[PDB]
């Protein structure tokens, strides 16, 4: 036999074992999560165990048949799977270390508390934090929940991400990556003829083609956020700046779902809710899931297995057993399906319901493929199908074949408004949140960004790139993008982009099919069989095809489009367009502290000559000192009262490497008052003379801009 | 179907028999069926008509994706149905001829009341097969007909009120044409 031929029968024995073991795997945790307790914990580890080891016996193996040998491109594609070595390149000590860190970051992240300045006895766990940040509306609160997350927890991860982007990358390496952005980049990457090929390089330069081409939709949306928010918050934004990073709807900035309350266009008119209606009706969650059913029967795709409907778990049990609610759909091997859902007779659930059968309609598609290929062909290929779903059955006109709504119920420009406003705080306002985060990431495992800037480039990115501004200068002691669970749990991000985009392309191709006429965010491919069955030539190829042939054989392109998404919202951008006029748009320099702070600038050669030192960073922490030194006295004085500032209540920012800097002055028992720059201008005065002396400067080589 | 004047596209006439002398009147251009022969129309009875040019004839078939059938009148087909289009002098039948004809063009949506009024051309507003234009599409085609204006734009409501008591607008356009045949009214029919 010849090698290609040898493969081929390593890997039907392979595949064979292999859904045996993972079947086992599925089925031990299937009963753990359906029933919690430690016998079943115990099983699943077990189980666990026992496909870990069969399955790196295996890998081990297939290091014996060389890809250069093999013309055949499914036995390529599987042993190139197993073939992977990972962290298996690093050292004994090396590969301890890294899984010791990883977890060590997670603990970090899962049990930091923050508390109230004001109250040390009340104190939030990060549920309790987020709880507060999606609903408050003060200042203040937002203000020090903010801050205190990133000292509290960011500075206790800055230490450990240093080592952990090391120790990435050297196993990067030993993967022949050029560093760990370069392997996470992989996962998009495929080869073949014509124009089915896709290098690693390629992704960089389509997701900043297609952020660009989104821009001047999230400008207007911008704009229109921060009209509104001027009004929630007097006097705290500025019209032609940056917003406030506390301020957008919950402790990262990641979506501005929750300012729908201060943004909704016409407050006048509800969104449509057909809970009422459902419940009126004696609906139920087994009608709910049938419902879905009929609905995918209508576009031509299978029903759910006779199984599914025993085995599934679609209600919370009442019988004591204690289970994980949060929706998930399961594929267990040996054509064995189940949803774990805990549904109520809600809107909510019903559309959740088509999102997570979806899923299933997906597994079932390519269950022919073999073993390694069953997937999709992308990480944002299951997500993306999903989503769709959900937008046909939201569709007003499908409520009202349903019964659950008026069948006279009339049409509202102004709530389709409302409709397109919500979405697009959901799907177009977290698009630059993605882009920049990933964008920072790649920069810094690169080495693009060296350890003495991370933070500065942090913020300089957010400000340009999202028009977000820190209420807070921050110095290379803090780590603010690991205070994200994606970050800390060493979890990629990009999908999460490139989901949205494929999102609207397949919506977009599947109307066209449909022969829908009118606004896209009303089509519903319901009762449409060409539709289903474009769909359904895409969805059976699992990743047995590179993914730029599975687009084409639905949206008719190997490209991925931000044009759909900009259809989409098309009537609200016009909406908001006439609206906004020529407000749209902002500028970096404006922040919350900016406008109360003083500039100074030092001449140390001309002052001291021979004798000049170095403005270090012990010279910096003097300086700070001798300035709460002289807002103690300033205060004492003046105003009679007896205030304990600090060094730590000196802010210091914009700092270059000649030395000059600005600063401004906090309470030591508030954060949101900013002492006024008159005041400040004052203290300095009184106490100039000290400060001259501490520095052995005159008031010539020690600057005070403004005094 | 031979008194007063003839009326347009978007407000079409409606009423509910020897139909050789009917086609007795009119000098036919075109006609066509659907899911019916002719010959079994001669062996209820619905007629809806309106003033239309015969030049233009190729915008009342089946498949058209003119205006006529997007913002003025659109058929069913549910039921046996047959399309004329043929001209005629009306006048020494008792009725009159018009002197130009009159189509919607185009009709959308417009959110919030003056002087925060906008009006978005991503909101058309269609008329269902079968049915008559909204009154506030109905009143703009009137206006425009009326204006001596080939092209006539506007924003109009018509006793439309929404959920919360509001009038509810809208804007469109109306477009004036000649008449193609000389001293002659020239109408479609739509019999089913
Ligand atoms: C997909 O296509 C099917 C089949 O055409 C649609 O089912 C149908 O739904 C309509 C109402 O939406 C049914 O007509 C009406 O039914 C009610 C009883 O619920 C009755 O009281 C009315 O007098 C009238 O007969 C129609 O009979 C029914 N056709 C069937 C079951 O064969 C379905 O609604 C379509 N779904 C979508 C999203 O378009
Ligand atoms: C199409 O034919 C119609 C007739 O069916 C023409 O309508 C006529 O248009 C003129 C304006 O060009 C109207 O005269 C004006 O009437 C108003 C209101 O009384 C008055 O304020 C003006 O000073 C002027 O006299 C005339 O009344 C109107 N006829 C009818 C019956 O309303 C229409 O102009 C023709 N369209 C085109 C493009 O030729
Ligand atoms: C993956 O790494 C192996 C070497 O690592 C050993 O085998 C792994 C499967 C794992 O068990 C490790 O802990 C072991 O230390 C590579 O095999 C070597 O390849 C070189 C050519 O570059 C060859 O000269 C050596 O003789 C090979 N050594 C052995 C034992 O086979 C393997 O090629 C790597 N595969 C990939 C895709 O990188
Ligand atoms: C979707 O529509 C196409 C084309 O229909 C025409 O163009 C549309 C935009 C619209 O204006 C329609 O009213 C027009 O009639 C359909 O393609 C036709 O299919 C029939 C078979 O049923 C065939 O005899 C025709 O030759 C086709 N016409 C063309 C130009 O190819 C298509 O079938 C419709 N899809 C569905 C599911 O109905
Ligand atoms: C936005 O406003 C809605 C009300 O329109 C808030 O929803 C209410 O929240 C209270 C408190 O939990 C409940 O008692 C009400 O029953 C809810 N009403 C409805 C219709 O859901 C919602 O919480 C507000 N959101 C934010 C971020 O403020
Ligand atoms: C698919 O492979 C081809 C090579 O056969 C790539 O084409 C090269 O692209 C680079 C970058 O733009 C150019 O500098 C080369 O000159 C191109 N070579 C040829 C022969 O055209 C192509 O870019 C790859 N496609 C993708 C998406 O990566
Ligand atoms: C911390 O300082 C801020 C000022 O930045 C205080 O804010 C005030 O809050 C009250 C509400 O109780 C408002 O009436 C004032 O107008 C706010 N002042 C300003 C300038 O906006 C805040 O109360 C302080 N927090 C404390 C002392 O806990
Ligand atoms: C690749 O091998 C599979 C069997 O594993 C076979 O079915 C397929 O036709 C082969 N394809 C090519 C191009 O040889
Ligand atoms: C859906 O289920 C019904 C009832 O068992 C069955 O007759 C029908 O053929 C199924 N649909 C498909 C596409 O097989
Ligand atoms: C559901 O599954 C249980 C457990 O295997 C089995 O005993 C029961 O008979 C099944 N019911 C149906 C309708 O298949
Ligand atoms: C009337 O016609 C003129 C062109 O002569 C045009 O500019 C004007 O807008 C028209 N009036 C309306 C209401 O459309
Ligand atoms: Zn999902």
């Amino acid at each position: 036999l010849t090698t290609e031929e040898k493969a081929r029968e390593f890997l039907d024995k392979f595949n064979s074992e292999a859904e045996n073991w993972s079947h086992e795997s599925a089925l031990a945790s299937w009963d753990y999560n359906t029933n919690i307790n430690d016998k079943n914990a115990q099983k699943m580890n077990e189980a666990d165990s026992k496909w870990s080891a069969f399955y790196k016996e295996h890998s081990k193996l297939a290091q014996g048949f060389p890809l250069q040998e093999i013309q055949n491109s499914t036995i390529k594609l599987q042993l190139q799977i197993l073939q992977q070595n990972g962290s298996s390149v690093l050292t004994a000590e090396k590969s301890k270390r890294l899984s010791t860190i990883l977890t060590t970051m997670s603990t970090i992240y899962s049990t930091g508390k923050v508390c109230n300045p004001n109250n040390p006895q009340q104190c939030f766990t990060l549920s309790g934090l987020e709880d507060i940040m999606e609903k408050s509306k003060d200042y203040h609160q937002r203000l020090w929940i903010w801050e205190g997350w990133r000292s509290e927890v960011g500075k206790q991860l800055r230490p450990l991400y240093e080592e952990y982007v090391a120790l990435k990358n050297e196993m990067a390496r030993g993967n022949n990556y050029k560093d760990y952005g370069d392997y996470w980049r992989g996962d998009y990457e495929t080869e073949g003829g014509d124009g089915y090929n896709y290098s690693r390089n390629h992704l960089i330069e389509d997701v900043d083609r297609i952020f660009l081409e989104i821009k001047p939709l999230y400008e207007q949306l911008h704009a229109y956020v921060r009209a509104k928010l001027m009004n929630a918050y007097p006097s705290r934004i500025s019209p032609t700046g940056c917003l406030p990073a506390h301020l957008l709807g919950d402790m990262w900035g990641r979506f501005w779902t929750n300012l729908y309350n201060l943004t909704v266009p016409f407050e006048k008119k509800q969104n449509i809710d057909v809970t009422d209606t459902m419940k009126k009706q004696s609906w139920d969650a087994e009608k709910i899931f049938k419902e879905a059913e009929k609905f995918y029967l209508s576009v031509g795709l299978h029903n759910m297995t006779p199984e599914f409907w025993n085995n599934s778990m679609l209600t919370e049990p009442s019988d004591g057993r204690q289970v994980v609610c949060h929706p998930t759909a399961w594929d267990l091997g040996k054509n064995d399906f189940r949803i774990k859902m805990c549904t109520k007779v809600t809107m909510d659930d019903f559309l959740t319901a088509h999102h997570e059968m979806g899923h299933i309609q997906y597994d079932m598609a390519y269950a022919k493929q073999p073993y390694l290929l069953r997937n999709g062909a992308n990480e944002g290929f299951h997500e993306a199908v999903g989503e769709i779903m959900s937008l046909s059955a939201a569709t007003p006109k499908h409520l009202k074949d349903l019964g659950l709504l008026a069948q006279n119920y009339p049409e509202d420009y102004e709530t389709e408004i409302n409709f397109l406003l919500k979405q697009a705080l959901n799907i177009v306002g977290t698009l630059p949140f993605t882009y920049m985060l990933e964008k920072w990431r790649w920069m810094v495992f690169e080495g693009k960004i060296p350890k003495e800037q991370w933070m500065e480039k942090w913020w300089e990115m957010k400000r340009e790139i999202v028009g977000v501004v820190e209420p807070l200068p921050h110095d290379e002691t803090y780590c603010d993008p690991a205070s994200l669970f994606h970050v800390a749990n060493d979890y990629s991000f990009i999908r999460y982009f490139t989901r949205t985009i494929l999102e609207f392309q397949f919506q977009e191709a599947l109307c066209q099919i449909a022969n829908h006429t009118g606004p896209l965010h009303k089509c519903d491919i319901s009762n449409s069989t060409e539709a289903g069955k474009q769909l359904k030539n895409m969805l059976e190829l699992g990743k047995s095809k590179p993914w730029t042939f599975a687009l084409e054989q639905i949206a008719r392109t190997k490209e991925m489009d931000a044009k759909p998404l900009l259809n989409y919202f098309k009537p609200l951008f016009s909406w908001l367009k006439e609206l906004n006029g020529n407000s749209v748009g902002w500028s970096a320099d404006w922040s919350p502290y900016s406008e109360q702070s003083i500039k100074v600038r030092i001449s140390l050669k001309s002052a001291l000559g021979e004798k000049a030192y170095e403005w270090n960073d012990n010279e910096m922490y003097l300086f700070r000192s001798s300035v709460a030194y002289a807002m103690r006295v300033y205060f004492l004085k003046v105003k009679n009262e007896t205030i304990p500032f600090r060094a730590e209540d000196v802010w210091v920012s914009d700092e270059k490497i000649r030395v000059s800097f600005k600063f401004f002055v906090t309470s030591p028992t508030n954060v949101s008052d900013i002492i006024p720059r008159s005041e400040v201008e004052d203290a300095i005065r009184m106490s100039r003379g000290r400060i001259n002396d501490a520095f052995r400067l005159d008031d010539k080589t020690l600057e005070f801009l403004g005094i | 179907l031979f008194r007063g004047p003839v009326p347009q596209p978007y407000e079409f006439g409606r009423l509910v028999y020897n139909f050789t002398k009917l086609l007795s009147y009119f000098q036919v251009d075109a006609f066509e069926c659907k899911k019916v022969t002719p010959e079994s129309i001669a062996t209820s009875l619905t007629v809806d008509w309106f003033a239309y040019r015969v030049a233009d004839k190729s915008d009342l078939l089946p498949g058209s994706s003119s205006d006529l059938q997007r913002f003025n009148y659109k058929p069913t087909y549910a039921h046996p149905t047959c399309l004329i289009s043929a001209y005629t002098d009306l006048s020494a039948l008792g009725g009159s001829n018009p002197t130009n004809y009159t189509l919607l063009t185009n009709c959308y949506g417009c959110v919030g009341q003056p002087p925060k009024r906008t009006c978005l051309e991503e909101f058309p507003s269609f008329v269902e097969a079968g049915y008559r234009p909204k009154p506030s599409c109905a009143r703009i085609g009137m206006q425009g007909h009326a204006s001596g204006n080939e092209t006539y734009t506007a924003v109009v409501t018509n006793n439309e009120l929404d959920s919360v008591g509001d009038p509810i607008w809208r804007m469109g356009v109306a477009q004036t044409k000649e008449p193609s045949v000389t001293d002659k009214a020239e109408l479609a029919f739509f019999v089913s």
